[PDB]
């Protein structure tokens, strides 16, 4: 790795995010605001994703 | 059992309607067999797919 090097042959920095989805309990979320739970009427729900 | 024609037909139907409902249960090449999954994992351009 030197400075004069071609682009293709310049360092990269890579970072692989693995994460299984609606599996299993999940830990890690985005950014969102759970509203109160309503029962026993017709709602468009979204559980952990 | 002497009725067997009878109940045949009746059995016959049902299996059709259940193998129906399992066949909810095939992902025929997708990534996933619910729908709901494939709506909250991937935007209109891969989810049309």
């Amino acid at each position: 790795f030197q400075p004069t090097n071609g682009v293709g042959y310049q360092p990269y920095r890579v970072v692989v995010l693995s994460f299984e989805l609606l599996h299993a309990p999940a830990t890690v979320c985005g950014p969102k605001k759970s509203t109160n739970l309503v029962k026993n009427k017709c709602v468009n729900f979204n559980f952990n994703g | 059992s002497a009725l067997g024609k009878l109940q045949d037909v009746v059995n016959q139907n049902a299996q059709a309607l259940n193998t129906l409902v399992k066949q909810l249960s095939s992902n025929f090449g997708a990534i996933s067999s619910v729908l709901n999954d494939i709506l909250s994992r991937l935007d209109p351009p891969e989810a049309e797919v």
